[PDB]
């Protein structure tokens, strides 16, 4: 436990003077002396020096992943996770909490402090006039050397649309798209009535009105689909046919289950047979087929349902609705448009080709014309620093920290401390007072004005709004996710195994 | 972290009080002796440390200090590890105050821009125009070499050629450009400007060279002259594309791999009355490669007619010892017309020692077209920035209030230094500056002694940066 | 000697069992551990961990020799098994210093390990004679606890079905016989594991050599499956063994039969492929040797060995042949299915990096031996430590009935039991000592159940809610090779290590 | 580390009883103990051990107060309950391993002393004093250990007549030390005279002039002191004088105490008697007269019918006997083992490794008398299964009384206690 926390503080030390545009300097030397070189870059210093600690070279690995999501952070990633092992120690011997509970405590905090750092985050789209109309120029520019390049204004328009109406997640995960044939390009349209392909039911209408959606995932059909190899043992050919029909009987177990949820569309990935199909009109049920994956975990996206596939206690579950259910048919082939969705967010271009040749095209040039469109969401848009985040994050953790349980009581408090633990090095290498400023920026935050911040230059409180420092948005979450899978691994480990050299 | 700066200060502190003792002429010289056995002794203070083979890491930025020192300004390389050893040893107090260094690294910043703002107004404005300071600023510096007489006749030399080159914007000049090329033989009053090229070597002097050509063309060839490695018609085709560019001058690349030019081509130049110069040095491949225009040709296919520069007169000066050739209107807009001096004496410790003295003579000139004016040495720019500072450390506040106090007591080493080296009292000395310092201001100008402000500016923002960046390193790892 | 070996084979067992006690358990640590062959994967998988450790100790080896076997039987028993039998050593080690030989004990041991059995069994609930419904959510809910210590827990939903289908397709209902050799594991850089999918044939690498070929493989007016060419005897004129120093009677007899795709080890030359090209032949270069001996039997078709018998139902046949291409990857392999039950399955995974791939390939792997064991039986029992807790009681009470020497074996037999429920309780962040005396006042005055520990963190006992169920065949294979591994040791007094040269 | 100074002191107590614990029993193994002085004496009773060990170890000696203690109420098992104390010892150091801190081990200690007494009792068959006839029996197999045999028959009625009269109803304390063993040269074991009012160390004057004789003496006709001219003045009063009186016997004769005062001398003893004492605060004290030949009599004699006086006090204080050779330490470790599991959390544990301490004395018995030693266990948890105190020990006359058993965990549990409450020693002058 000494290698993995104390020996892993050595590593931090080296990047944690060298954060900051006022941090220090280190020194890599060789045996030689005269190929040295002075650099203030933590990715360089700990990936030169060789480490003959076999604990410390998780944290290579770490510092590979956060480089790929962006340049800017590196250093901050290990001096972040540094401080939470330096508290480790006093979570052994005077606390003795197991490390995954405490873990388990820092995915609450981390959940809050996320929070926090939204609804004080600040963007520069302000007179969205000018900016919304920017965003159609830039999709026209990457469509260049694709098919899409025929119309500009007719198709960049659409991918306009699919990003500031989601209002969250810019991820490809809320956008659905559909292939199809026999058709022009030219007839695409926007539509979030989440249109596939498959039909559903026979003799059953194509409207419903109030339905209410539930998903879940069994085969209620012909179980244990691979007959080869069963050896049947009966007196009769009547008496073979008795272990089917009493598979039937138990069926209405699972059907009472769903009756009492008093639900009238049912999701199903499998097929179902006749009989409980039967029982389901009756009742008013319809059952929805060939889910997929993306239209099991979509679906409870926009109707806010659960993806479990299991009943834990009836009447009790995550339960969706839609007000209609609309099945029209377009290009000889029947769709499936739903209308009224409860706080539905997403949005389905559906891309209408000639041949197959066109679909692929369309699909890959659209995941990257809408991926710098999502890329200005978490561009530009930036939060008061100085050690505000810092302090505002820790407010969110003292909130957590007080309804708590006895495990958890002292991994949460250890939390807020980790991260007043940013300003105190940056205001080291300023020059200046570390504990008198997070001291007097720890009270001024408890009570009112949220937006204070600790300033290098005057060595005082003042606001950030009116100095103009700010830090970017995406540069905290990078951090704070790198520092939770990193500390996850670290804090589980009770022995150390030495990796093979290659 | 701070048995490690401390270590690094005590360390380079007794390497800055070692070079202390070699300012000025009447300086201790240091003796260095290496592996090999080779001794070498002089007052040079880049000298010294390039050679000591210094093991400390830090020690060692002194030595890219002294480089840049003589590369910007051109004087006080042994100033400026003085300068630099005197924050040091100030900065052992400021630590056991519990001052962290980012204030007494911003504070040398701050205080080196505001040095050179009080320079200027204590500094006698001159121009470039007028061509009595600029003559005096030259023949005073070589007052430290053997030359004594001659030294007047070459300082009109040197202002004409800097003042060509200068412009007005053009600040900086690249100093690659000026080539002094020494040759035994001749005499140091006869002397050539010869602005269009001058090469570091003579012609061929076998038979059958014209050794002479008028309205000729100069371009860098890489190829050689060779046999095959049926010879003459080999030789033929080489010099039958070189007659359709119509190119007079070949020069060849300096290799001892192979031979310059086949005694069998010889004859066939001597036809066509083709000049070549052979035994081009490796170095002087981007000399001619700038004022002349030209680009190094590798292979016979890349040989071009735009790439040819021209010549008026390519002549051989007959000549003791040296036989030098010289090339005049070269034609070039693009390129600046630099200037290239030849050095000749008798001896060869003459044409050694010339060329040093002249380095320094050109940099102090240069000095001036960066920023123009000179203030006297001696220790008066030194003890006049103390001045200033001391009612101005009254009007600060905070930690930095007692960093300019000590700013100024460690500007007094450099003017104690200079009392102790000539034999007179420290003190003493000093104390005699400070008093009349009450009337007289810049009062050295009747013995003839001149400094220019570069180098008291280059002084302290080198080591302004230098001590800075000492603090900042904490520790020192083994990285391989 | 008698006085030395005995207590040192001990200390010896307890060094190494302890290793493993903190990675037993969902809640365990993963270790990270590098193959000679420069494979570098993060696994808590025991088998993996235990077969690394090299050390001198001779009582250590006989773990790695048991886990070996135990590997083909359940590979996932690993940590359960060491960590059973060195709490049986450490009872043992008391009955030594009160008198009794090493030799009672091994025999102590089975007397009560069968037992037990019975127990159990009478305890034990049936799947198919209970609810028949519930047998699919089963095996969907069986992995989830293993993948959930995983980046797999994300897309589990999708990945548990395809677990459940590869188990089925090579076992048959009454037989219900599953060999590792027709389960393949592969995998390869690039891509996400949602791209994912469960394929019913082989890989074979292929990216049909020259693009000009078809990438997909036509029915051809209705015939008979796809035709395919096992042959090993390429195209190429011959020569002699004497020597060392046609082509329009070979290609001909291969169109009348309608192979579409010829199979040969070596590599072809250009010219060589371009009479394959105009007849739409697609060609095979660099076959590995994994591509014959068994699968052809699901084809139903025959074998012929040479060019002059080839006939249109003589030829293999398979459902269909195309090539997909997977993400940026420039391999372009090839995905094989067929609508009749094969007899092998290959399971494919993609990652964005290479540590992911093996990541997720040995947690899906374990996932299969996990569905093997609860189709080798249907009836199932309650797992997470209600297990040793409810044989533990059977056996400690019918202990003081059974009267002799071997009274005091059994009581050292359901102590040992106990070391299960205090070490994952000790990995959840509980009082193993006061949990271990809390199941057991659950199930005596209240009624008789079973409850484990906690895997998950919640606030009481009964997790029979959550319909967590261990199969009976698995738990009761390491039952049997912790008490022979018992008896093995015992079975050594002396320990006899040679030099070296 | 606070706690391995601690583990340091136990692994020290459990080598001194495993050293005692070859000494249990008439079969155990004796301990030959040099003492600095060069006196070389060996025995096997554990009590005298222990005196002369000179235990320098500050923990360990508190094993020779708890057995002063063992000797002084119940005055047998001075040597098993040494044993019972470092089983506990043994069977918490497993606990201090799991993170048990020794407060809940030594609190369970009490409830666990408290539920083996009422097990014990359910047991046990419940004595009265009145009967004359389990008395007699009582005392004369406690004699059975000694040279003396035929000779003994005699003696049991005279240590059972001497406590009747003093046991009275609800005495619970009775002291023994009243009880006074009269060793006097010459006569022989047959020839005992009770004399229940007092007996004195002395004889009296052998000079000229003493009466020696007194009727109705206390006008203080019988003096004590703690010149030959004091003797002639008082002999013309009648007052009859006794010197030389031990300064031993001064806090004794204080505590027990005449209608006749007479010298009764069988054979050079010369020796002065009282009876009729009829004091209304002092009680009925008897003094027990032994008569011997050769010195070895008279000693072996002195500490054969002081353990004879021991066991009749436990059956006055509590009533009930049960059958030695650890019979009764069998059937308790099967109850609270079936027991534990009523209780919850850590202290349930607890009753579990409570009952596996509690075998070693029984498994000592065995051992040291030649006997397998896990062999004969096995036997008893089968045999007493079916039957209640029936192994058969009855028919050998082996009785232990209650008290020693119920002392021996009381005891037991407060040595333990004060053993893991010690965290740490310093030195302190």
């Amino acid at each position: 436990r000494l290698s993995a926390f104390v020996g892993a503080i050595a590593v931090g030390d080296l990047v944690k003077s060298t954060l900051g545009p006022k941090g220090m300097d280190k020194l890599l030397q060789s045996a030689s002396s005269n190929t040295c070189m002075v650099t203030n870059d933590g990715a360089t210093i700990l990936k030169s020096i060789p480490l003959d600690n076999p604990a410390a070279k998780v944290l290579v690995n770490i510092s590979k992943v956060q480089d790929d999501e962006v340049g800017d952070g590196t250093t901050s990633v290990t001096v972040l996770s540094a401080e939470l092992l330096r508290e480790a120690e006093k979570l052994i011997d005077q606390s003795k909490i197991h490390p995954q509970t405490i873990i388990e405590g820092y995915r609450l905090a981390s959940a809050a402090a996320l929070d926090a750092l939204t609804k004080a985050a600040v963007d520069n789209s302000h007179d969205k006039t000018m900016f919304r109309e920017d965003l159609i120029h830039i999709a026209k520019t990457t469509l260049s050397s694709k098919i899409l390049s025929q119309d500009k204004d007719h198709f960049a328009e659409l991918a306009t649309n699919a990003i500031l109406r989601l209002k969250g997640s810019t991820n490809l995960e809320h956008i659905q798209i559909i292939k199809i044939l026999g058709g022009k390009l030219s007839d695409s349209f926007l539509d979030e009535g989440f249109i596939l392909a498959k039909k559903f039911g026979n003799n059953q209408p194509k409207r419903i009105e109030n339905a209410k959606i539930l998903i879940a995932n069994t085969t209620l059909d012909t179980d244990k689909v691979k007959i080869f190899g069963t050896k049947f043992k009966v007196d009769s050919t009547a008496k073979l046919a008795q272990l089917e029909k009493a598979e039937r009987e138990k069926m209405k177990n699972k059907i009472a289950k769903i009756s009492k949820f008093g639900i009238n569309t049912f999701i199903n990935r499998q097929l179902i047979y006749d009989y409980p199909e039967q029982l389901f009109t009756d009742l008013g049920i319809n059952s929805i087929e060939h889910a997929d994956f993306e239209g099991v975990e979509r679906l409870a996206l926009v109707t806010g349902g659960e993806v479990v596939s299991t009943f834990d206690e009836p009447s009790k579950c995550k339960l969706g609705e839609c007000d209609v259910i609309e099945e029209i048919m377009l290009g000889e082939q029947p769709f499936l448009k739903f209308s009224g969705c409860k706080a539905g967010e997403a949005c389905t271009i559906v891309l209408r080709g000639a041949t197959d040749q066109t679909l692929d095209e369309a699909e890959r040039s659209l995941h990257d014309a809408l991926s710098v469109l999502s890329q200005t969401t978490k561009e530009t848009r930036t939060v008061l620093g100085g050690g505000c985040a810092e302090m505002v994050m820790s407010k969110a953790v003292d909130t957590e920290a007080q309804n708590i349980d006895g495990k958890k009581s002292l991994a949460v408090e250890a939390f807020a401390r980790a991260l007043r633990q940013l300003p105190t090095i940056l205001a080291d290498n300023a020059g200046f007072d570390s504990s008198e400023l997070v001291s007097k920026l720890r009270s001024s935050i408890y009570n009112g004005i949220s937006t204070s911040g600790l300033d290098l230059n005057n060595g005082t409180i003042a606001d950030m709004r009116q100095l103009g420092i700010v830090e970017s948005y995406k540069l905290k979450r990078a951090v704070v996710s790198s520092a939770s899978e990193a500390a996850e691994v670290l804090l589980r480990v009770d022995n150390i195994i030495r990796a093979r050299p290659r | 972290p701070q048995e490690v700066r401390k270590a690094n200060i005590i360390a380079a502190r007794s390497v800055a009080d070692a070079i202390r003792t070699s300012l000025g002429p009447k300086g201790m010289d240091k003796m260095i002796k290496t592996s090999r056995g080779e001794i070498i002794i002089s007052n040079d203070g880049h000298t010294i440390l390039k050679q000591m083979a210094i093991l400390h890491p830090v020690a060692r930025m002194l030595v890219e200090v002294s480089a840049a020192q003589d590369s910007e300004a051109g004087d006080g390389t042994t100033s400026v590890v003085i300068l630099t050893g005197a924050l040091l040893g100030a900065a052992e107090r400021l630590l056991n105050k519990g001052i962290h260094p980012t204030i007494i690294a911003d504070s040398f910043q701050s205080a080196a821009k505001r040095s050179v703002d009080i320079l200027l107004e204590m500094c006698h404005k001159v121009s470039l125009s007028d061509r009595e300071q600029l003559v005096r600023a030259a023949s005073t510096s070589l007052s430290s070499k053997i030359v004594s007489q001659y030294s007047s006749f070459l300082a009109p030399l040197a202002v004409d050629s800097v003042l060509k080159i200068s412009d007005e914007n053009s600040k900086n000049v690249d100093l690659n450009d000026i080539r002094l090329v020494k040759k035994v033989g001749g005499t140091i009053d006869d002397t050539e400007m010869i602005d269009g090229v001058v090469l570091t070597q003579t012609a061929i002097k076998s038979a059958g060279g014209p050794t002479r050509k008028e309205k000729a063309k100069i371009g860098l060839i890489q190829f050689q002259i060779s046999p095959p490695k049926e010879e003459r018609a080999y030789l033929l085709n080489i010099c039958k594309k070189i007659k359709k560019a119509k190119c007079n001058v070949l020069l060849i690349q300096k290799s001892i791999l192979r031979d310059a030019v086949n005694d069998l081509a010889l004859h066939f130049l001597s036809k066509l009355n083709i000049m070549v110069v052979k035994d081009i040095e490796r170095e002087e491949i981007e000399f001619l490669s700038k004022g002349l225009g030209c680009k190094p040709i590798a292979d016979i296919e890349l040989f071009t007619e735009d790439r040819l520069g021209s010549a008026d007169l390519v002549e051989e000066i007959d000549s003791d010892g040296s036989k030098i050739v010289r090339v005049t209107g070269i034609r070039n807009n693009n390129a600046r017309p630099t200037v290239s001096v030849v050095i000749r004496g008798a001896n060869n410790m003459i044409i050694d020692e010339t060329e040093r003295s002249l380095h320094d003579a050109l940099c102090v000139i240069r000095c001036l077209v960066k920023e123009r004016g000179l203030i006297a040495g001696g220790g008066a720019p030194e003890i006049e920035i103390s001045r200033r500072l001391s009612k101005e450390a009254r009007s600060m506040e905070g930690v930095q209030a007692f960093i300019w106090q000590e700013f100024a007591s460690a500007l007094e080493v450099i003017p104690t230094t200079l009392a102790e080296n000539a034999g007179l009292n420290s003190i003493k000395v000093v104390t005699e500056l400070r008093s009349k310092h009450e009337n007289g201001e810049l009062n050295t100008y009747e013995e003839h002694i001149l400094q220019p402000v570069l180098v008291s500016t280059s002084a302290i923002t080198l080591a302004s940066e230098c001590v800075k960046s000492i603090l900042r390193i904490d520790d020192i790892a083994f990285s391989r | 000697h008698g006085l030395e070996a005995k207590k040192s084979h001990i200390l010896a067992a307890r060094s190494v069992a302890s290793i493993i006690k903190t990675s037993l358990g969902p809640r365990g640590l993963d270790k990270i551990l590098i193959s000679p062959d420069g494979e570098i994967t993060i696994t808590n998988d025991g088998a993996t961990i235990l077969s690394q450790m090299e050390l001198d100790n001779e009582i250590a080896k006989l773990l790695v020799q048991l886990s070996k076997s135990q590997d083909d039987e359940i590979g996932d028993g690993t940590t359960g098994v060491v960590v059973l039998a060195s709490a049986l050593l450490d009872q043992a080690l008391e009955l030594i210093q009160k008198g009794i030989h090493p030799i009672k004990i091994a025999n102590g041991f089975d007397e009560a390990a069968k037992l037990a059995i019975s127990k159990l069994e009478e305890t034990c609930d049936d799947i198919s004679a209970s609810n028949d419904e519930l047998f699919r959510d089963f095996l969907l809910r069986a992995a989830k606890t293993s993948l959930g210590s995983k980046i797999v827990s994300k897309d589990h939903d999708r990945f548990a079905e395809m677990a459940v289908e590869a188990v089925i397709n090579v076992m048959d209902k009454d037989r219900k016989d599953v060999d590792f050799d027709l389960i393949k594991m592969q995998g390869r850089v690039g891509g996400s594991i949602s791209d994912s999918k469960l394929i019913n044939g082989v890989i074979l690498d292929k990216d049909f050599s020259h693009p000009q070929m078809p990438k997909c493989v036509l029915p051809k007016e209705g015939s008979d499956g796809v035709k395919l060419a096992i042959l090993t005897c390429p195209f190429e004129p011959p020569k002699p063994k004497t020597k060392h120093k046609k082509f329009k009677e070979m290609i001909d007899d291969v169109k009348k039969a309608g192979a579409d795709v010829v199979i040969c080890q070596w590599g072809f030359d250009d010219e060589a492929n371009h009479l394959l090209l105009q007849n739409d032949l697609p060609a095979v270069r660099w076959v590995g040797g994994q591509e014959l001996e068994h699968i052809a039997i699901s084809t139903n078709g025959r074998i012929v060995p040479r060019f002059q018998d080839l006939s249109k139902d003589k030829l293999g046949t398979c459902s269909r042949i195309y090539e997909q291409e997977f993400g940026t990857t420039k391999d372009r392999m090839l995905i094989i299915e067929q609508s009749k039950e094969t007899k092998t399955v290959t399971c494919f995974v993609r990652g964005s990096n290479k540590m992911i791939v093996d990541e997720a390939e040995r947690a899906l792997h374990d996932s299969l031996c996990v569905v093997r064991n609860l189709v080798k039986d249907s009836r199932v029992v309650y797992g997470g430590g209600a297990a040793e807790v409810t044989m533990s009681l059977a056996v400690s009470e019918e202990a003081d009935k059974q009267r002799g020497i071997d009274q005091y074996a059994f009581r050292g037999f359901a102590q040992a039991l106990d070391t299960i429920p205090m070490t994952l309780a000790e990995n959840s962040g509980l009082d193993p000592i006061g949990t271990l005396s809390t199941l057991k006042s659950k199930q005596l005055k209240e009624k008789i159940s079973n409850i484990g520990v906690d895997c998950l963190g919640y606030g009481s006992n009964d997790m029979k809610e959550l319909f967590v169920v261990d199969p009976f065949i698995g738990k009761k294979q390491q039952i049997l090779l912790a008490t022979q591994l018992c008896r093995m040791i015992l079975k050594i007094d002396n320990v006899i290590i040679s030099g070296k040269d």
